[PDB]
């Protein structure tokens, strides 16, 4: 979903018309949509380097990495490698919507449920997705990085 | 709000708090005040009755209908008696800062009592309710917030 | 508030290998509010009351208890 | 000489790092207390010499040993030389009281304050009996409002109050 | 240290005279402007890195001879890159501390007060800042009131360095 | 006997013991009242649940079913039997107190 | 408490709260304010107050030789936590303003309890009496005559 | 003070009585003072713990002492935190209006944390007492009054 | 937990002192405590009639209390009244805190397991929480009406 | 159960009576029942100091005891140090018994539920449990230790 | 051993077990040897108190420091006294077999008492642990296993 489409949606199920608060919603979008796409643009760009830079801040140099940690493997570093790029993707996808509910529907449904039976550590992945906070609001500004914050922050709550 | 104080310090092994200890100071730096209300309503207590009773039967005329509990000049004489003795322990209420006297005199029972007096409670309630009203109008504005919210407690107690 | 009681309750179910001598003859401190439903447990387990007492309380007390 | 903006500076200076957006916001309070700050020592140097004086008759009020002939505030000279004390005390105050910070008064008002004290033989302990008998005149027509819109200067204020405490603790 | 505040405070203690209102205008007209160089304040320390970083790539674009040619003054090694961000780390710290102070009191003091000779001694030449700071002339990226103030702190350490 | 009775009904009530986990005794006047005598154990247990310590560990951090099968845990060291068992537990935590 | 005591007063006259009822509740509210200040520096330094109080009364006797009742670990925890309570319930009764919460907490069965147990009841009433001292040093003038007003009322209550 | 209301009139199946609605709303009222003597105690930390360990150092030398535990500077600069701990908590205090959020992390575990790290009790409210009274000097008379109440608390939980 | 208790936690565990942002959090609650202590007030004068109109709008004289429905029998139309009184009493302590975590930690726990193992209709609670919002912010006004709602749209977000 | 009830259970439930092979094994506790009784002393002894110094070893000056860390709050600190004793009691009680069953009957059952339900740090505990065990090795002997470290190592192998 | 064995059977419905017979006919057997120990530690009650005080001098200075408790003759005499009781009671626990003369004299309420008194706990365990090394060092070698173990009791119930 949207902001415009939850808006929509908000207005459909009680039969209404578009108000003017709605119109205040969506003319408000439609506001925010250049800082938007200027900041999803500059994600995009660097990728990789928000990752490095987040893994290098939390969880490298601790027992995560040593032999009994869960990275020791390497096919384990590359699943968590994996894991982090899909939070700041779809952090991105959430934030370029306006809607969390992306967050809700692709990666947070049956996430807990995976993460308990495979034995990953919740709280260092807390921990990773807050090193990821602080990399992009650093790398996009303060104005676009508390939206970034925000759902971050969500797949953060939702992960506890 | 010194019993009150007294005994949920007593529940724990600890002293008085500060915090109750700053309660405490409050309620007698208010006191004079809530002495003030009780002298207002000590003064006013026939018309206020009279006042609340009236609006009383104006709202619910059930039960000064014939079918009704108070049918006759005795019935409600006792009507009014009763709306009398709520008046008391509201006052005993501000006085006290405590909802303990007007509980474990007026409140605690009463469900079962006016079940088997056959007394409907909602008209006992509509009553007190006709007395917040008077007693609200009587006297100074957040003066009257203080006595209206005792007025509150018993009125929501009764239903 | 609080009552000083002192009652037995005999055994008429099958006879208990231990005592249950604070069981069968005691005295203990209730609280009013208790007092009532555990007065009627002993009424029911027809025990005999021997000794009721007010420890705490005054009679008569309208207000504060 | 110091500030609360350069407090600020060389405490984040011995830890050498910028200064974070937490730190900032606090100061934006100054800057909207500077409204605040500046006229109340406005008010206080407007009536300087009404506090001086009528203080003046409060610690010689209360002992009369000081204008008793053989006292330490005796003769002419020591009496003037009073006054110039009085009020050597305000300036340095005020200073404080604009500074935001009690460095200047430290280094200026009662760096070795006390020391002048048993050496010349006049008392120290007291100046400061007559010193916060200044501050409940000098809080009292800082505080009344007259003419200027209502506002809330009481936590201004408790500065003003704690100024004069820690210059009359520092001298007896 | 050197402060609007603190200007009207000695200007007035050497006098011996009380606080005139010639100078709470002085500390007025600060107050004035400490809103709007805070502004200038948050817009440098948010691009810490941005900046450092970027300043001390466009000393080694326009000056290629530092980076090639061995000795201890120039950092061909990586401990003279290492305190190449010691530097222009430490420059921009005290203009985000001048701003914060309204004046050019702890750029004064912290920074060009003995500068003057150290250059002298060391070999830093002193056209390897004053274009160092250029480069943070234009690409801090403020814009309003905020810029052009600090834009004034940037070019007052030129000054001091030519 | 009488101290390791003490400590017995904290340990069924509580699975660990109480003195860590308060910041004064609370139980002075019980444990009194105890050694004497003059209460029964069955006084003392109902006693350790009318303290505030009791609603701060099992009441407050718990919903109201929760509440049910703790206490039936507790006090009568089961879990309820059927759903009407549940039901007047339910109007006793509701038009009253725990 | 003393409001509660007032109102149970009128309440058995059946009469209402007037002035000289009034007058008592507003004696009682400018008591409470200095009852609040010494509350608080009572509760500052009680194990100060008890052990201050065994020092003086208790310690090197013949109670506390062998062969006394105070001689055992047991026995001398138990004193310790006696004296708190007299220190403590002397603190309820004198901010409740009355001393019949007081007797019915403590002086309803301590003295069939001190009868059985063999406890001395004259060695009690010093440790009182010391406590008595102690708080009177402590806290001032009239609140310490206050605190002893109830402390003085335990001691008789157990002789 | 809001919560201690809230878990009280819940555990009875009661509303919130309008008694403790007053007490809510003075709270209410005095918490701007409150606001004001926190950030006082805020601003001024390091000259209170100064002076704490001042006055503790002072009193109690054992500490200084090889055989006592805050020995050397490690351990002297551990023993000045745990007072800087004790001073925030008290703000916390403070600002919350009763002991509760102070007692949840300063006082409910203490004596045994304390027993099995080999420090005593006594110094540590020896401190605590250092504390009250610098901020007793750095206060004004009610406002010194209203900290000593929450330093009052800490001293009297760490015996 | 409370607003205060929130603000003191947050504080907390980064270990932070009380910064001005947390001065600011409560100082507007201690701004807005006034129309929560009388909003409060004037919610437990009369809860019963709250109740009352609010099954009376909602609830009555549809197939509900029709046999076949879940309200037929009167011990469930008993249970019915007790679970609204609930929602309300529960709405009033979290408008009085001023932090929806006590709705979280003994209402909304395990109730959708309840209503689901007992067959109850879960749209007919949602739609009588919703009328009990509308009854309440008519009768205690907007300004505090709004923070009613707010505690009773929680309470029916998570019971969806 | 005990060694002597294990091996009077693995004699039962075949129907076998007691072969010379049980008869070893029981003769074998008997004889080493003497320092079993002896090193069950001398832990009871000094129980505390144990703690203590095993708590200076492992957990006291890291970040679990700063702000942040899970041993920050004074109650947490009292459950760390009941943790603690729990351990060095249980595994005095495994040590007498000659058979771990007890450590999995009463300690090790759930406790992994609850220390990811708490949030509690697993490896710390284990650095913990190792540090116990290398105090108790050094106060008892080598001769004892082995058997005392074998029960710790036991609860730091089932806590993993 | 008799009193525990009894009221081990008392708890039960049953009479003495033959293996509590045997019990206390082993204890009947080794009473006399008991009785040797409790004869050396008897005579050697001087000697073996102010090693073991002078020991924990040693090791603990902070009781006779300045700061500490045991500060003074007189209040280093009764540290010695409380030495000389432990060490009776160790007696007394030899030659009962039970630990429970040991414990309902000195054991039971002990941590609370020393609390009050403002003596560390830890430093009568070491002075209790100085008396079992000297003990041990006077004692035939597996005698002085079953004096320090009664020794080692009283340690670790003491901590
Ligand atoms: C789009 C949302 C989404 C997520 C997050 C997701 C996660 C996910 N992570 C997995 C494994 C994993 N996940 C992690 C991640 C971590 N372990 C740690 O120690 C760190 C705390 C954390 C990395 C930051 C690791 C190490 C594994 C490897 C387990 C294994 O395969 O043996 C697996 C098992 C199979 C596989 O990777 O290919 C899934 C499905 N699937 C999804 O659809
Ligand atoms: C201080 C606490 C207190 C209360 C409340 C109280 C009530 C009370 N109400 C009574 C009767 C009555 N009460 C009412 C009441 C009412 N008529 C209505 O319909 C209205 C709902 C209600 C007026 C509020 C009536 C009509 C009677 C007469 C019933 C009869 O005589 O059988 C009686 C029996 C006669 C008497 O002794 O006066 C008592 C004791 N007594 C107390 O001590
Ligand atoms: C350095 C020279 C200088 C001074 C002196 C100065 C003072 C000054 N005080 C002001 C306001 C004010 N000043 C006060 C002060 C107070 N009100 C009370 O009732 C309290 C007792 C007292 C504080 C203790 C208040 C309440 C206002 C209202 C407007 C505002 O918030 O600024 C304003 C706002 C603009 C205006 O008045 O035109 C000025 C100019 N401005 C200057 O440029
Ligand atoms: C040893 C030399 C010496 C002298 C002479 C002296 C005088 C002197 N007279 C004073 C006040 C005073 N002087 C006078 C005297 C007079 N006022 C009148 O109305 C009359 C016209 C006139 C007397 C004929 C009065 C009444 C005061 C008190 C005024 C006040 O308190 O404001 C004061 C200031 C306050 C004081 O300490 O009492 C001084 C210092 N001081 C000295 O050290
Ligand atoms: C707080 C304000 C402050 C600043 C900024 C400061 C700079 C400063 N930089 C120095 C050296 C240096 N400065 C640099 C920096 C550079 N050289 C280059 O090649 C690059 C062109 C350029 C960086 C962009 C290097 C590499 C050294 C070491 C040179 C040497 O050791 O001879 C030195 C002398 C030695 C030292 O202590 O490290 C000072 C005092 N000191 C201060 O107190
Ligand atoms: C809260 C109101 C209240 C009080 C006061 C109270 C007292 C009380 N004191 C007791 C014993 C005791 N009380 C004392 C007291 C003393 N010995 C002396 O020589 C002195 C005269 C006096 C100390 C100042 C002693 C020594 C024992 C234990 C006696 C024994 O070993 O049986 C007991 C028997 C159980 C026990 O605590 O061991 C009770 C119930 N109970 C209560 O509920
Ligand atoms: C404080 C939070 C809380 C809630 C809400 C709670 C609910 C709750 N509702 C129940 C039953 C019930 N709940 C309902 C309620 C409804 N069915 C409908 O049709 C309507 C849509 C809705 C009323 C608005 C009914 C009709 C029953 C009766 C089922 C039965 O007992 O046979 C039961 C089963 C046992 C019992 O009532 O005593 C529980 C535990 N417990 C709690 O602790
Ligand atoms: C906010 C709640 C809180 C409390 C109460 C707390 C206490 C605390 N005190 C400690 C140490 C200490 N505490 C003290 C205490 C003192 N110096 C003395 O002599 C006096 C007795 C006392 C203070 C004046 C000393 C000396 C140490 C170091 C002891 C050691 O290293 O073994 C430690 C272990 C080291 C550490 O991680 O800091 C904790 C956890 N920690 C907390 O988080
Ligand atoms: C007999 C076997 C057994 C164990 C172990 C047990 C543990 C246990 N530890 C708990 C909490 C805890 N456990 C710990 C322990 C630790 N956290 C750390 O950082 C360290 C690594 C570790 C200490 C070495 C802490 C800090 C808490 C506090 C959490 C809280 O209560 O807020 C709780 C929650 C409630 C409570 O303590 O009272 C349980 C049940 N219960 C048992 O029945
Ligand atoms: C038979 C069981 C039993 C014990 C244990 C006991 C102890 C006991 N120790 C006391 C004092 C004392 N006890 C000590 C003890 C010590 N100094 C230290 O630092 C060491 C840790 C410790 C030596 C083991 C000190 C210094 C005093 C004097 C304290 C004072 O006078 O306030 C007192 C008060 C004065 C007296 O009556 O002697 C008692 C009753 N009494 C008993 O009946």
């Amino acid at each position: 979903q949207d902001a415009i489409t939850a808006v929509i949606n908000s207005a459909d199920v009680q039969g209404k018309y578009l108000d003017t608060a709605a119109l205040e919603k969506l003319k408000a979008y439609f506001s925010t949509g250049e800082l938007r796409v200027r900041a999803a643009t500059t994600i995009s760009a660097n990728a990789a380097a928000i990752v490095k830079e987040a893994v290098a801040k939390s969880l490298l140099y601790s027992d995560i990495t040593r032999p009994g940690g869960n990275m020791y493997t390497t096919r384990r570093y590359a699943a968590c490698i994996r894991d982090l790029d899909y939070y700041l993707r779809y952090a991105t996808y959430a934030m370029l919507a306006g809607d969390p509910s992306i967050l809700d529907e692709r990666v947070l449904n049956g996430l807990k449920e995976t993460y308990n039976s495979l034995g990953v550590p919740v709280g260092a992945t807390v921990q990773a997705i807050q090193a990821i906070k602080e990399v992009t609001a650093s790398l996009v500004g303060a104005d676009a990085g508390k939206e970034m914050g925000i759902y971050l922050d969500y797949i953060s709550s939702g992960l506890s | 709000i010194v019993t009150k104080s007294i005994v949920n310090a007593d529940a724990e092994a600890r002293y008085l708090s500060p915090g109750e200890l700053d309660r405490i100071k409050s309620f007698v730096a208010g006191g004079q005040q809530r002495l003030r209300i009780a002298q207002a309503l000590t003064d006013n207590r026939e018309r206020l009755v009279k006042q609340a009773g009236d609006q009383l039967f104006q709202k619910r005329p059930d039960v000064v209908s014939p079918g009704g509990n108070a049918y006759g000049q005795e019935m409600t004489a006792t009507c009014l008696r009763d709306l009398d003795y709520y008046l008391r322990l509201v006052t005993y209420g501000i006085v006290a800062g405590d909802v303990t006297p007007i509980e474990e005199i007026g409140v605690i029972g009463v469900r079962e009592m006016y079940k088997s007096l056959g007394t409907p409670i909602e008209a006992v309630g509509e009553g007190v309710r006709a007395l917040k009203n008077a007693a609200s109008t009587l006297l100074s504005a957040e003066d009257a917030a203080e006595a209206g919210s005792y007025f509150d407690y018993v009125v929501g107690a009764l239903q | 508030r609080l009552f000083k009681i002192t009652a037995l309750v005999p055994s008429l179910s099958r006879t208990r290998t231990q005592r249950e001598l604070q069981n069968t003859y005691f005295t203990k401190l209730v609280p009013y509010e208790n007092w009532f439903r555990e007065q009627q447990r002993i009424q029911k387990a027809g025990g005999k009351i021997i000794k009721v007492e007010l420890a705490t309380g005054k009679q008569g007390t309208n207000a504060g208890l | 000489t110091l500030d609360v903006f350069t407090k600020v500076v060389s405490q984040a200076d011995s830890r050498g790092e910028f200064l974070s957006n937490e730190q900032l916001d606090a100061l934006a309070n100054v800057v909207k207390e500077g409204n605040k700050r500046l006229d109340v020592v406005n008010r206080i140097t407007s009536n300087a010499s009404a506090i001086v004086t009528n203080a003046a008759r409060a610690l010689f009020e209360e002992q009369p040993q000081l204008i008793a002939p053989g006292g330490n505030a005796y003769t002419n000279r020591r009496m003037a030389a009073c006054l110039r004390d009085m009020e050597i005390i305000l300036r340095y105050v005020t200073y404080a009281i604009l500074a935001g910070d009690a460095s200047v008064l430290d280094d200026r008002c009662l760096n070795g304050l006390r020391e002048t004290y048993q050496a010349l033989g006049t008392p120290g302990s007291s100046v400061a009996v007559g010193v916060q008998k200044m501050k409940d005149a000098a809080v009292g027509i800082a505080n009344d409002p007259n003419g200027i819109t209502k506002g809330d200067c009481s936590q201004l204020i408790s500065e003003v109050a704690s100024y004069f405490d820690r210059a009359a603790a520092a001298v007896g | 240290v050197k402060t609007p505040i603190t200007e009207a405070i000695a200007a007035a203690d050497t006098q011996g005279r009380f606080l005139g209102n010639t100078e709470l205008q002085s500390a007025r007209g600060r107050y004035e402007r400490a809103a709007a160089s805070l502004e200038a304040a948050r817009g440098l320390t948010s691009n810490a890195q941005r900046l450092i970083d970027g300043a001390t790539q466009a000393v080694y674009q326009k000056f290629p001879y530092t980076t090639q040619t061995p000795g201890p003054q120039f950092a061909a090694d990586s401990r003279g890159k290492s305190k190449c961000a010691r530097d222009v780390g430490h420059y921009l710290r005290i203009i985000t501390y001048s701003l914060v102070a309204g004046g050019t009191g702890p750029l004064d003091e912290y920074l060009i007060a003995g500068l003057a000779e150290i250059n002298s001694t060391f070999d830093l030449s002193p056209s390897w800042y004053v274009e160092a700071l250029k480069h943070i002339k234009a690409n801090h990226g403020l814009s309003g009131q905020a810029a052009n103030e600090a834009n004034t702190y940037i070019d007052y350490a030129i000054n001091a360095l030519s | 006997a009488i101290k390791t009775l003490i400590s017995a009904a904290y340990r069924q009530i509580f699975e660990r013991d109480i003195a860590p986990y308060i910041a004064q005794n609370e139980f002075s006047g019980w444990e009194s009242k105890l050694g004497n005598g003059e209460i029964t154990v069955k006084e003392f247990i109902e006693g350790l649940g009318y303290s505030n310590l009791y609603l701060k560990e099992f009441y407050t951090p718990y919903p109201n079913t929760k509440v049910i099968e703790l206490g039936t845990k507790h006090f009568l060291g089961r879990a309820p039997i059927d759903q009407a068992e549940i039901r007047k537990y339910n109007q006793i935590l509701a038009t009253q107190g725990i």
